[PDB]
Order: C-alpha cells, then sequence, then structure tokens
RNA sequence: ACUGCAGGGGAGACUGGAAUUCCUGGUGUAGCGGUGGAAUGCGCAGAUAUCAGGAGGAACACCGGUGGCGAAGGCGGGUCUCUGGGCAGUAACUGACGCUGAGGAGCGAAAGCGUGGGGAGCGAACAGGAUUAGAUACCCUGGUAGUCCACGCCGUAAACGGUGGGUACUAGGUGUGGGUUUCCUUCCUUGGGAUCCGUGCCGUAGCUAACGCAUUAAGUACCCCGCCUGGGGAGUACGGCC
C-alpha cells in the first residue's frame, strides 16, 4: 500500500495549492 | 433515361451505419439506399441485417436504372461488410471485381480521446 | 543468410527498382527483416531506397 | 572538420618535433581551432544545443589542458598563450 | 530590429523604435525628390474630410516606381536602402546599368548591392519584377498591380505579400494580405518577395507627442459628445452611447463595399 | 567539390531531342565554377507510380556532377523553378 | 594522432505522400451522426455518401524491434548543408595531465507565461444533451486556450532502473547491436573460436527483512559527492533568492 503515502501528500499539497489560488490576490499579495 | 450498364457499389460499413452507393466507373452515383433509408434507427442501423437490406434495396434502385455488372469498393470496420456484399449479388448484380479502400493515415490527424467507458 | 551480406559491391540505389520491387509487398508495404531474412544495416539502406524511389515516384506510396 | 590535410598545417606550427601530435600544446592548438570553427558554427545555428554541448566540453577538456602546462612549465605556458590567445 | 528606450522618462516607458539597422545613407537623391505639403485632413474644399489628421513632421515624397515597365531586361543594383517617412517600407535606390536612378519599395533580402532584374526572363529572387504569367504558383510576391500597367497596388505595406495561388487560363489567382483571394490579369506584374521591414508593426510608440510627430490628431469618442455632434453623445453620467453603435454620421456598423461592385466578379472569396 | 547524383522528372510534352541543350543551359553556369559532369543520362519517357503535377508520365535524367555545394544548390534551385521539371532529388553518392 | 565503423545525436533550409477538415463544382436523395440506449447536433435551402479539383495545418503508416543514438530530458517521411558524441584497430605521440566535486553554471518532458505568426485534427475551460437522488463527472454534440512555429521565460515530472559518478575483481548459459582478429578459405558458411564496447533474459557464489539483485550487482573493496535520522504539522509558515 505504498501509494496511501502518495494520497496523503497529494491531499496537503492540494489543498495547499487550493489556497494558494483563493489568496494570489490583495488577499496575500499584500502580504 | 440514365442508361449505364457497368458501375461500382462503394460500401461504408462503419460502427453504427452502412451506406451503399450505386456509381457509374466515372464515380457518379446513381442509387445511394443506405440503412436508415431502410427502416431503422438507432443502434439497429449497425447490424447486418440493416446491412443486408440497405444493400439490396439500393441494389434494386440501381437495377432500374440499369445496371447488371457491379465492382465492389468496401470501406469501413464494420459487421455488415459480407452481409452486404452477398445482398448485391442476391440482389440481382454481378459482383465482378472486389476491392478494399478503407482509408489509411500515415499518422496523420491526431485521433480523438479514447473513450473511459 | 542476408543476401547483400553474402554479395558484395552491390550498392543499394533507389535507382534499381528492379530490385527494389522485392522487399516491398504487393500493397506497397515495406517488409519486415524477419520476412527479408537481411541484416538492420542492409534493411535500414533498403528502406531508405525504397522511400526515395516512393518520392521520385519510382516505386508506389499506394498500391494494390 | 578538421580533415588530415588541415591538422598538419597547424601540427608543424604548434606542435613540438616533426610527429608530435599528442604534446600538451598540440592538444591546445586543434581544441582551439576546433573550438574557433564551433563558435562559427553556433553563432549561426544559435539553438544547436547538442554541438554547444560539445563545444562546452572541448573548453572543459582545454582548460585541464592549460592548467597542466602551466603547472609543468611556464615559459612553454607564456609561449603557447602569446601564440595562441588568452583572456 | 526593434530598440526599446529605457524608461528613463513616463513618456518611454514602453516606448520602442526601429533600429535602422537596414538603412544606408540617411539622406534621399535629390533628383528623385519632389515636395509634399501637409493637408490637415481637408479636401480641395478646405473642409475636413478626413478627421484626426494634421501637424506632424514636414515630409517630402521620393517617387517610387510601381511601373517597373520600361526596363524589361536591363540590369538594376541596388545602391542604398534608406528611409522614407512617406509609407511604413523602406525604400531601394537603384542604379539602372544605363544610368537611371530609381527608387522601389524595399524587399526582404536585398541588402546594398546586389542585383535586381525586370521582365520575363528575371530570376525569381526578391525584388526581381516578373509578370504573373512569368511568377510560379506559390511564391510570396508584393507591389501587384490590379490593372495591366496600371502600377504596383497591391501588398506594397511593411511585411506585406500575396502568394500566387494559381494561373488557370488568363488570370492569377492570389491570396491578399487581408487573406482575400482575388484573381487579377496574368500581364498584371509583381515584384518577387515580401516586402521589408516587417517588424515595425511591433513599435510601442510611447507618448501622445509622437503620434502627433507622425500626423495624428486627437480622436474625441462620440459617447463624450453632445448629441448635436454625435448620435452616441448625451446622458449624465457616462453612457455606452443610448444605441446601436454608428458613425458620426449615424451610419451604422455593417459591409459598406457596394455589394454590385464591378469587381466582385474577381474577388473569389471575401477576407475572414 | 563533392559528388552528388541528381535525378530530374521533367515534362512529357518536350521532345526528345531538344531536352540535351535545354540541360546544357542549366549545366553551364556549373561549370562556370569549377564544378564538373560526368554523366548526363537520360531515360527518356517514363510511366510514373502515382500522378504528379498533372501528368502520369515523366523524362527521367540523372546528372552526376561533381560540384560545391552552393553550385549543386543553386542548380537544384534554377531547375525546380524551371516550368519543364515535374520532380528534383540530389543525392551525394559519397560517404 | 591515424585508419576504419554504426547510429531516429543536434541545428538550418527545401521538399514528399497517405489521411482528417474546409471550399468550389459533378452526381444523387432523406437521411446522417452518435450511444449501453438515446438526445443535443448536422440535412432536406440539398446533408451523409461518391467523383474531380483546390486551400491549409499537424503527424510522419509499412521500415519499426525486445533495436539504435543522446549526459539526462529526449530523437525517425525524404534530400542537402553545418555539426556533437561514441566504438574498434595501429602503437605514431604526451607522459598521471586522472576521479569526484561543496558552492556555481549549463541543459532540462509536459503543462504554463510573454510577443508575433499559424490553427487541420484534437481539446482543459465553457455550453447543450444524456445518465443520475444529485452529476459541477465518466458517455455524446459542439468547442476556447493550448497543442504547431520563431524568439525569450519557466526549471518542474512515477525527470524511475524509484539503483550518483569512477575503478578493480568475483561461475556460467542464452539472445541481440557496433567493431577487430585466427581454423576447414574457397569446405564460402558468410558457419566455429577469441577479444573490445554496448544492450536484454536466466542463473552460481555472495548479499537481502523479504521481494529479489546477481560481471549492466542491490556481491567483494577503495575514492569523492548528494541525501536520511518516527509519522503528521510540512516541503508548509517566516525570512531571503529567482
Ligand atoms: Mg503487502
Ligand atoms: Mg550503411
Ligand atoms: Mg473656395
Ligand atoms: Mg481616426
Ligand atoms: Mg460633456
Ligand atoms: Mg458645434
Ligand atoms: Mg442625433
Ligand atoms: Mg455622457
Ligand atoms: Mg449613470
Ligand atoms: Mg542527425
Ligand atoms: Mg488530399
Ligand atoms: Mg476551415
Ligand atoms: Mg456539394
Ligand atoms: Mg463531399
Ligand atoms: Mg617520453
Ligand atoms: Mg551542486
Ligand atoms: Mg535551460
Ligand atoms: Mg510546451
Ligand atoms: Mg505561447
Ligand atoms: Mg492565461
Ligand atoms: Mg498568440
Ligand atoms: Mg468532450
Ligand atoms: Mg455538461
Ligand atoms: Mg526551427
Ligand atoms: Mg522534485
Ligand atoms: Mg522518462
Ligand atoms: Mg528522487
Ligand atoms: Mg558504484
Ligand atoms: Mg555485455
Ligand atoms: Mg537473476
Ligand atoms: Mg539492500
Ligand atoms: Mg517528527
Ligand atoms: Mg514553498
Ligand atoms: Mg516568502
Ligand atoms: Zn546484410
Amino acid at each position: 500500500g505504498s501509494v496511501i503515502k502518495k494520497r496523503r501528500k497529494r491531499m496537503s499539497k492540494k489543498k495547499h495549492r487550493k489556497l494558494l489560488r483563493r489568496t494570489r490576490v490583495q488577499r496575500r499579495k499584500l502580504g | 433515361k440514365k442508361n449505364v450498364p457497368h458501375g461500382a457499389a462503394h460500401i461504408k460499413s462503419t460502427f453504427n451505419n452502412t451506406i451503399v452507393t450505386i456509381t457509374d466507373p466515372q464515380g457518379n452515383v446513381i442509387a445511394w439506399a443506405s440503412s436508415g433509408h431502410v427502416g431503422f434507427k438507432g443502434s439497429r442501423k449497425s447490424t447486418p441485417f440493416a446491412a443486408q437490406l440497405a444493400a439490396e434495396n439500393a441494389a434494386r434502385k440501381a437495377q432500374d436504372h440499369g445496371v447488371r455488372k457491379v465492382d465492389v469498393f468496401v470501406k469501413g470496420p464494420g459487421s455488415g461488410r459480407e452481409t452486404a456484399i452477398r445482398s448485391l449479388q442476391a440482389a440481382g448484380l454481378e459482383v465482378g471485381a472486389i476491392s478494399d479502400v478503407t482509408p489509411q493515415p500515415h499518422n496523420g490527424v491526431r485521433p480523438p480521446n479514447r473513450r473511459r467507458v | 543468410k542476408c543476401v547483400f551480406c553474402a554479395k558484395k559491391d552491390q550498392a543499394i540505389d533507389y535507382k534499381d527498382t528492379a530490385l527494389l520491387r522485392t522487399y516491398i509487398s504487393e500493397r506497397g508495404k515495406i517488409r519486415a527483416r524477419r520476412v527479408t531474412g537481411n541484416c538492420v544495416q542492409h534493411q535500414r539502406d533498403i528502406a531508405l531506397a525504397v522511400k526515395n524511389a516512393r518520392e521520385v515516384a519510382l516505386l508506389p506510396f499506394t498500391s494494390s | 572538420a578538421l580533415t588530415a590535410e588541415q591538422k598538419k598545417e597547424i601540427l608543424r606550427s604548434y606542435g613540438l618535433h616533426e610527429t608530435d601530435t599528442g604534446s600538451p600544446e598540440a592538444q591546445i592548438a586543434l581544441l582551439t581551432k576546433r573550438i574557433a570553427d564551433l563558435t562559427e558554427h553556433l553563432k549561426v545555428h544559435k539553438h544547436d544545443h547538442h554541438s554547444r554541448r560539445g563545444l562546452l566540453l572541448l573548453v572543459g577538456r582545454r582548460r585541464r589542458l592549460i592548467k597542466y602546462i602551466s603547472q609543468i612549465d611556464v615559459e612553454r605556458y607564456r609561449s603557447l598563450i602569446e601564440r595562441l590567445g588568452l583572456r | 530590429a526593434i530598440r526599446k528606450y529605457k524608461p528613463t522618462t513616463p513618456g518611454r516607458r514602453g516606448a520602442s523604435v526601429s533600429d535602422f539597422a537596414e538603412i544606408t545613407r540617411s539622406t534621399p537623391e535629390k533628383s528623385l525628390v519632389r515636395p509634399l505639403h501637409g493637408r490637415g485632413g481637408r479636401n480641395a474644399h478646405g473642409r475636413i474630410t478626413t478627421r484626426h489628421k494634421g501637424g506632424g513632421h514636414k515630409r517630402a515624397y521620393r517617387m517610387i516606381d510601381f511601373r517597373r515597365n520600361d526596363k524589361d531586361g536591363v540590369n538594376a543594383k541596388v545602391a542604398h536602402i534608406e528611409y522614407d517617412p512617406n509609407r511604413t517600407a523602406r525604400i531601394a535606390l537603384l542604379h539602372y546599368l544605363d544610368g537611371e536612378k530609381r527608387y522601389i519599395i524595399a524587399p526582404n533580402g536585398l541588402s546594398q548591392g546586389d542585383v535586381v532584374e525586370s521582365g520575363a526572363n528575371a530570376d525569381i529572387k526578391p525584388g526581381n519584377n516578373l509578370p504573373l504569367r512569368n511568377i510560379p504558383a506559390g511564391t510570396l510576391i508584393h507591389a501587384v498591380e490590379l490593372r495591366p500597367g496600371g502600377g504596383a497596388k497591391l501588398a506594397r505595406s511593411a511585411g506585406s505579400s500575396i502568394q500566387l495561388l494559381g494561373k488557370e487560363a488568363s488570370y492569377a489567382s492570389l491570396r491578399m494580405p487581408s487573406g482575400e483571394i482575388r484573381r487579377v490579369d496574368v500581364r498584371c506584374r509583381a515584384t518577387v518577395g515580401e516586402v521589408g521591414n516587417a517588424e515595425q508593426a511591433n513599435i510601442n510608440w510611447g507618448k501622445a507627442g509622437r503620434m502627433r510627430w507622425k500626423g495624428k490628431r486627437p480622436s474625441v469618442r462620440g459617447v463624450v459628445m453632445n448629441p448635436v455632434d454625435h448620435p452616441h453623445g448625451g446622458g449624465e453620467g457616462k453612457t455606452s452611447g443610448g444605441r446601436h453603435p454608428v458613425s458620426p454620421w449615424g451610419k451604422p456598423e455593417g459591409r459598406t463595399r457596394n455589394a454590385n461592385k464591378s469587381s466582385n466578379k474577381f474577388i473569389v472569396r471575401r477576407r475572414r | 567539390m563533392r559528388p552528388y547524383e541528381i535525378m530530374v522528372i521533367l515534362d512529357p510534352t518536350l521532345d526528345e531531342r531538344t531536352v540535351a541543350p535545354s540541360l546544357e543551359t542549366f549545366l553551364n553556369v556549373v561549370r562556370k565554377d569549377g564544378g564538373k559532369v560526368e554523366k548526363v543520362d537520360i531515360w527518356g519517357k517514363r510511366r510514373l507510380a502515382y500522378e504528379i503535377a498533372k501528368h502520369a508520365e515523366g523524362i527521367y535524367v540523372v546528372i552526376d556532377v561533381k560540384a560545391a555545394p552552393a553550385t549543386v544548390s543553386e542548380l537544384d534551385r534554377q531547375l525546380s523553378l524551371n516550368e519543364s521539371v515535374l520532380r528534383t532529388k540530389v543525392m551525394r553518392t559519397d560517404k
């Protein structure tokens, strides 16, 4: 079940990218 | 009033349909009765029964304009590829020369995405 | 067992369309090594010869 | 590129004794000739990266050789540098 | 070929200029220059018939040979490549071997000092002027005339070209840089090649004053006019124009080509 | 100064007698800059395997020059731009 | 260095044919298309089909392989031009000039970004149809970016052999790719053997948690570098560089 180790990383990276896309503007570009 | 004794039967048997056209040797269609022309609709036009009625209809309509002697150019990866030509044989045409003209792309146009069904 | 390995100083040129008649199917397809019995370099040479013959119309691109 | 009769005319002028072809100086000479012609090849064909990497390989080789000669003897280093061109 | 000024000033921030690297002899040939005065967009009536013209740098007209009819067989040498304020293309000063001085539109690849032939026997090189009969199908051409002997009128701005599409009986079909397919008579002559200076469309004029130098005068939007001046005028705040967009004269947007113009027979397919 | 083998496919409309001078007027420019010609063999009329340039026949010519790359490129240019040729194929016989 | 050798190694220009799409015309009539089944859709204003011509773009069937080349990423229609590396043999030459390599620099699939072209087909987004409890999907019909080109930027991939580079040694058996060399040598057989460099499979010793690796090591050793120190938090925050 080595793919599980990839899925956890995938979900964490996906949520981080989703947060960055939620804030690619003065929400975060100012900061 | 157009009378020609010799002709060519172009047969296109695609996974959904079959289309049989009778042309002169020069390549001018006279009769084209196809699988939708014979009463069918939807997935039933893919069947060999529809193939061997469409070919029969095309054959009789072409005989009405006066063709005894046809030569067949078949194309397409469909199941109505032999039922059709025996239908032309048994509907009064003489089969003559049989060929294969399915286009073979030398890796040209990019094909559509594979169905994920 | 390769013909050109056996027979020397026979350069493979598209001009020798008479020799290039074989190694080509009746459809016009280039035959494979397992059917021509010939080596990799000579198969390269005959393939190049066949293609140049095709582009100078000495050999058909499509045929029956 | 660099046919036999083209390499001989700097083998006599840069190699030591009528048959020297592997000395430091000789190697610098024909590497420099190769780099010159390949830099012409790269002034045309700006984006031939696989040959430009070969150029950098020759450049590295020549750099090792020039440091070799500068360690082994410095007067010959000076002479070769003046009569080829450095910096 | 385009050199960008540095943002040393707000008027030059994004501005660019041609490097003029193709030009030799920054002066024109004296015998070949005729005077030219601005009109301000005014016709013979003294009235503005083309808006937005006026001011602009004083200019001199060089005579370009859009005919190239009378020196078939006599060769020319490109003496110089030179600026011309009157067109976006550069011009080529040709010395004919008979001693005649000529200006032509400068194609791509006619560096100074190379040979230009004219007539039916000319080689198919950039700058050679031949009849469309002798020009083979598929090649890029420019300065092509609409009528035999009427002078070049087609594809003569910088970077423009027709490609000859075909020649069936007595008409050459050709694709005009608008994308339009048109037939002209095969005895219409064209010069082989793209027009040079193809990169001048990328020039970013930095400031209003530079277009004022090139002679364009400020354009006022109809929507900030009053109703008496423009159909889009009026409104309390800013509006979109209270109607479908029309010209200052009330003409709706739409095709303005004469639907029954005589050249429809030669126009094969209108632009896309 | 390199070997080149050139096959040219000419229109079948012209005759078998005027072909040689029509090619001499092309090869002389090859001759003017030091390049020479070994064999200008003409196979004549011959049926060609697929329709080319609205002609089903073609004159075969094998040129066999020994010339600089610039000169052979110029020759291929000229005879491809002429109206009397349907095909050109340039090769090198040497390694 | 010299003599040979193989190759889709790279770049530039020109160029070939199949096929798809579209246009023009000829024929010809009521369907076509598509699906698990349909519908949206296309057509009856002449579609699909078929013939001829033409425009254009992209990819290069058969060769083609388990193969070859490239440091890796990657690389094949053909021709020409320029160009890189590799392998073998002679022993002509230099005489340890080598290995690795913190930093650094360059190259670096695809997607993406900038500018300008191009745009056939495909096809994120989007829209409709269908399915469904819903269907922001899978399937269908269209279809924009993109995919292509030029030039820059990006610098990331399960960028994998999940195996850093160099070197030496340690049963074999069997393929395949590129050379060299000895015996029936003219019995042609283009067989047999040796050797160098690849590239695969199977297997001994040895190693391994096992799976397996096994002369192309994951064996036996040496040199240098990169990296790890339980899982999450997290390759994230903060700072900084790009
Ligand atoms: Mg398990
Ligand atoms: Mg070979
Ligand atoms: Mg008055
Ligand atoms: Mg205006
Ligand atoms: Mg106001
Ligand atoms: Mg007023
Ligand atoms: Mg009004
Ligand atoms: Mg207002
Ligand atoms: Mg308001
Ligand atoms: Mg290559
Ligand atoms: Mg076609
Ligand atoms: Mg279109
Ligand atoms: Mg039609
Ligand atoms: Mg059609
Ligand atoms: Mg010594
Ligand atoms: Mg590092
Ligand atoms: Mg890079
Ligand atoms: Mg990309
Ligand atoms: Mg882009
Ligand atoms: Mg975007
Ligand atoms: Mg764009
Ligand atoms: Mg879709
Ligand atoms: Mg939907
Ligand atoms: Mg390119
Ligand atoms: Mg990574
Ligand atoms: Mg990979
Ligand atoms: Mg890793
Ligand atoms: Mg190791
Ligand atoms: Mg091995
Ligand atoms: Mg094993
Ligand atoms: Mg282990
Ligand atoms: Mg922890
Ligand atoms: Mg980060
Ligand atoms: Mg930060
Ligand atoms: Zn062989």
